């Protein structure tokens, strides 16, 4: 597993897009980078759907080519969201091996090793600080086949400093579908 | 009422 | 993989939302049953986008929520076409690991094991009778991981037994996305 | 000039 991130607009051009919904630009890869006027997060691709946490999307659409997308699936009960991927996004395929070697990938496209310990937990190999998991909610937790086992919902802490991560698992992400 | 924006990607 | 197959409309609901170009039914999978006034085939989804064959679909638009579905993409010489995948659609992951043990779909969701022999190629493991593999071109091809590797397009034949495949390769799904 | 129709779907 290897990432790497690419910025593909500004301040002034992203609260624009934000006040249309229409995003021409061309959509690629499997993780993407959100923004709305407050705040920053991820949004994953699996299985044609476009997963980002509630908590940083709230009700909102999604720019798009045609305009706005609004929301497939809206999970409040599990801190989960879904839009139709756009035509370009690539998405992940459900992991089904169900291995507890994971990887987190963060906004900054670190790729971090967690240890999975039950089925929407998994402990961090080394402590790490708060501002460095901030704003990659929604991003993947990927199997050692680079295949997705859920999205990143929060962190959990001792003492203020991140030990362990919770997720929505990608099992509950098929629920919601149907 | 403002839309989730598409402000850049990771590729994996 | 395990594969099952569901009806959704009848002959007659298929002729009429063939004129009105409107479909209100609800769509799941990555797999889509589709049909012409004359022809039945396959489509499938990759990157939020439905693929199918010219030779089936031709130029015509695609049956959708909001009314028809133009083309994003019309490929003659590749036997390629495209339409904005419908809300619900379910998208594949392209293969990346460049495996020979392939899995043809076909309509009936047969999965049936072909060997792999140059970049659109694959023989099949048993030869079949043509008449089981016509109406699958727009089915997918799968490695291992159930990633899609392309999309069934036509038959190698001796006598009326199929012997090998052509595919789309997902390769060039993906140049023609630009 | 008629449309494409889904009328099923293979589940995997
Ligand atoms: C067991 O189930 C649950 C479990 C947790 C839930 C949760 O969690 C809260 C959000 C979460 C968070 O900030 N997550 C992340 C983020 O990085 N986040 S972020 O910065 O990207 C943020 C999106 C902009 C990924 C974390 C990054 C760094 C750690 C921050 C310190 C610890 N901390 C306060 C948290 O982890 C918090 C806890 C929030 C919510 C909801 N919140 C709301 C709204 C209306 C407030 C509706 S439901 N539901 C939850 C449910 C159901
Ligand atoms: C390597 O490159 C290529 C390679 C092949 C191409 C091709 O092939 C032709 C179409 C194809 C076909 O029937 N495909 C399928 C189908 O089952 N088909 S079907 O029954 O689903 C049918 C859609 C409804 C999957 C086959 C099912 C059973 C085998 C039938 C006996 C052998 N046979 C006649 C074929 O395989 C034919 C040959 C046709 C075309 C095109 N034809 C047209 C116009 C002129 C019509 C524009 S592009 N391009 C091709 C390209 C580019
Ligand atoms: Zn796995
Ligand atoms: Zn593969």
């Amino acid at each position: 597993i290897t990432a790497y991130s690419q910025q593909t607009r500004g301040l002034l051009g992203c609260i624009i897009t934000s006040l249309t919904g229409r995003d021409k630009n061309q959509v690629e890869g499997e993780v993407q980078v959100v923004s709305t006027a407050t705040q920053s997060f991820l949004a994953t691709c699996v299985n044609g759907v476009c997963w980002t946490v509630y908590h940083g999307a709230g009700s909102k659409t999604l720019a798009g080519p045609k305009g706005p997308i609004t929301q497939m699936y809206t999970n409040v009960d599990q801190d989960l969201v879904g839009w139709q991927a756009p035509p370009g996004a690539r998405s992940l395929t459900p992991c089904t091996c169900g291995s507890s070697d994971l990887y987190l990938v963060t906004r900054h496209a670190d790729v971090i090793p967690v240890r999975r310990r039950g089925d929407s937990r998994g402990s961090l190999l080394s402590p790490r600080p708060v501002s460095y998991l901030k704003g990659s909610s929604g991003g993947p937790l990927l199997c050692p086949s680079g295949h997705a086992v859920g999205i990143f919902r929060a962190a959990v802490c001792t003492r203020g400093v991140a030990k362990a991560v919770d997720f929505v698992p990608v099992e509950s992400m098929e629920t919601t579908m149907r | 009422k403002g839309s989730v924006v598409i402000v850049g990607r990771i590729v994996l």
